[PDB]
RNA sequence: AGCGCCGUUCCGAAGGGACGGGCGAUGGCCUCCGUUGCCCUCGGCCGAUCGAAAGGGAGUCGGGUUCAGAUCCCCGAAUCCGGAGUGGCGGAGAUGGGCGCCGCGAGGCGUCCAGUGCGGUAACGCGACCGAUCCCGGAGAAGCCGGCGGGAGCCCCGGGGAGAGUUCUCUUUUCUUUGUGAAGGGCAGGGCGCCCUGGAAUGGGUUCGCCCCGAGAGAGGGGCCCGUGCCUUGGAAAGCGUCGCACCUUUGCUGGGGUCCGGUGAGCUCUCGCUGGCCCUUGAAAAUCCGGGGGAGAGGGUGUAAAUCUCGCGCCGGGCC
RNA sequence: CGGAUCCGUAACUUCGGGAUAAGGAUUGGCUCUAAGGGCUGGCAGCCGACUUAGAACUGGUGCGGACCAGGGGAAUCCGA
């Protein structure tokens, strides 16, 4: 039952805010409540809490993750220069 | 207050040193035997006739036991 | 059909006057205050949203009414911790000390050689 | 099939958790009252203190009283352990029928205090009498 | 310049108390304990103090009473916090095993030893369950809004009884009432992210909605918490409508019926529980109290009994506004 | 005009709206019919809530009979 043609989540806002804000805002209204898969337990539980805390409804493991997402494409990026700096020339 | 069920401990708290009152209550098949103490009030509930005829004698005598109604 | 009052001066609907409507043996209805609720408490590091078993659930001041029975339970960590954390620690403690015992005998039989 | 009477097990969830048991006798099969596989255990209750240069004969006396007993467990709720304690445990004292009497009970934890003090005394394997911390 | 002001943890020798041990003195029946003076060891205040009659904060309810008071006064029924030095009485810890002898036997005697509780495989349970500095944790202690279910009160209907209204005609009709408080026990009911047997896919059982399952589903058997509901002690002798015997400044007491049988509900109010949604908003601290880990110490030492009791009782008090 | 039920809803637009757009038909009373449930036993028997839809009859076309209660459309200027 398609209820609308191209507005999704941000539908709730209705005719204010304007198009481009909503049209915007909704990539990551998308992403920020949606439930994303447990790099620990496995199952698809990790509802945000907060500003950039995630924590699991089955082992209850919080991290510590994006504002809007789980994880950041900076931090990954800087993550494996860390690794990458850690295994070279020993630490 | 407290319900007891039992022939032996009725009689051991009514013999004890705060029993001063000891009332009788007669109901539709029903005798009670109140003794009221320091703390709390016991009550004991009977439904035969002829177990309380034969066990109101056997409170001890000078406790100023009051049948009522 | 019958509306009653308070019964003591406060006036507002706050957390401290909870009022449960009750039936007097002289045909009438009244207020009755009940006391906050207790929860029971809960473990540490163990289970989050589980409530510790055994336990009372009552007001802290009410405790000290209570017997020990009645506020711990027989097992180690009894009113403390949940029992799945506790063979956990169990499990975890042995495991790291064996753990230990391996590898001062691998740096054993490492200076045995070197 | 590594389970023995002859090692140690911990104790996981129970009264007795984490008491340094040792199998009696393991049925691995189940009887017909418990379809679970289990093992009659006998464990130490209260670790013996410890003991100093300072501390007199008179007082060590008193250390060394400890308090056995004797149980039932599932293999669920124990945990086996590559330690083993060698001391002979006559089936006919402690037995997986003790548990209907009292007195029964009794003679056997009686029995199992000595045995473990004969054993604890010598000063061999003080790993099975010295407490796990956790 | 100064009445003083800024500053509240900053630039401070800002802990006057206690566990225990030793020396010394004193008092009570100097047997034994209670104090005082000194020495040793240990001990972060998150800095005095004030700040809520709606925040946190242990513990009283029913009936009656006046011209003016009611959870205060009287009756009746409970509960909280403090005290016990010559420690109030009971029950736990407390009472068993081995050897030999006497006795037909039941039992008794001499030596030694154990005995800081038990049960269930478990989740956990009981009438109590040695504990010093210290450490850890919980409760206190949580936002708003949707839904759903349980309980109660009120509302509604049908039957029965008491009293009252209409009856020119009809109406077994219409109206008022028809009870169990705190506390303690048991049983329904609700919730569980709590345990055991066993492990599934042809996927499963589930909600109004989601959600959950190999990190153990369905099914079977158990455990825990709230039990504001029901019965029982309180509890029918009080209270309330009814028809009466004395009586009109002496007015109490009668006996009957009330604790009668039920039902329904997207019904309203209060409460409890489950779940979901909202975020660049995460929705208070402190005092009191409890549990656990540790094992410094104390206790009679055995068919006699102590260290301690968060157990069942008993005694005393709770000042001021 | 104003509530409710049944059809129909334009230009424009950020596609969410405009929108109760606009414009139409019905609404009473008394008899009915059909559908929408639960419980007991190895497909039958009883128990009670008011909701919907259709039809017949009838009142001097009166029916939201009091109360309750959006006039609408086409455009300009400004401020989202
Ligand atoms: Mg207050
Ligand atoms: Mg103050
Ligand atoms: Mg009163
Ligand atoms: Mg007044
Ligand atoms: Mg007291
Ligand atoms: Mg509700
Ligand atoms: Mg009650
Ligand atoms: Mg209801
Ligand atoms: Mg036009
Ligand atoms: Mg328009
Ligand atoms: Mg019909
Ligand atoms: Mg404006
Ligand atoms: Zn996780």
């Amino acid at each position: 039952a398609k209820r609308t043609k191209k507005v999704g989540i941000v539908g709730k806002y209705g005719t204010r805010y304007g198009a481009s804000l909503r049209k915007m805002v909704k990539k990551i209204e998308i992403s920020q409540h949606a439930k994303y898969t447990c790099s620990f337990c496995g199952k698809t539980k990790m509802k945000r809490r907060a500003v950039g805390i995630w924590h699991c409804g089955s082992c209850m493991k919080t991290v510590a993750g994006g504002a809007w997402t789980y994880n950041t494409t900076s931090a990954v990026t800087v993550k494996s220069a860390i690794r990458r700096l850690k295994e070279l020339k020993d630490q | 207050p407290r319900k007891i069920e039992e022939i032996k401990d009725f009689l051991l708290t009514a013999r004890r040193k705060d029993a001063k009152s000891v009332k009788i209550k007669k109901n539709k098949d029903n005798v009670k035997f109140k003794v009221r103490c320091s703390r709390y009030l016991y009550t004991l509930v009977i439904t035969d006739k002829e177990k309380a005829e034969k066990l109101k004698q056997s409170l001890p005598p000078g406790l100023a036991v009051k049948d009522l109604k | 059909v019958q509306r009653l009052t308070y019964r003591r001066r406060l006036s507002y609907n706050t957390a401290s006057n909870k009022t449960r409507l009750s039936r007097t043996p002289g045909n009438r209805i009244v207020y009755l205050y009940t006391k906050k609720v207790g929860k029971a408490p809960k473990s540490a590091c163990g289970v989050c949203p589980g409530r510790l078993r055994g336990v009372r659930a009552v007001r802290p001041k009410v405790l000290m009414r209570l017997s020990k029975t009645q506020k711990h339970v027989s097992r180690a960590y009894g009113g403390s911790m949940c029992a799945k954390c506790v063979r956990d620690r169990i499990k975890r403690a042995f495991l790291i000390e064996e753990q230990k015992i391996v590898v001062k005998v691998l740096k054993a039989q490492a200076q045995s050689q070197k | 099939k590594f389970m023995k009477p002859g090692k140690v097990v911990l104790v996981l969830a129970g009264r007795y958790s984490g008491r340094k048991a040792v199998i009696v006798k393991n049925i691995d099969d189940g009887t017909s009252d418990r379809p679970y596989s289990h093992a009659l255990v006998a464990g130490i209750d209260r670790y013996p203190r410890k003991v100093t240069a300072a501390m007199g004969k008179k007082k060590i006396a008193k250390r060394s009283k400890i308090k056995s007993f004797v149980k039932v467990y599932n293999y669920n709720h124990l945990m086996p352990t590559r330690y083993s304690v060698d001391i002979p445990l006559d089936k006919t004292v402690v037995n997986k029928d003790v548990f209907r009497d009292p007195a029964l009970k009794r003679k056997a934890r009686r029995e199992a205090k000595v045995k473990f003090e004969e054993r604890y005394k010598t000063g061999k394997n003080k790993w099975f009498f010295q407490k796990l911390r956790f």
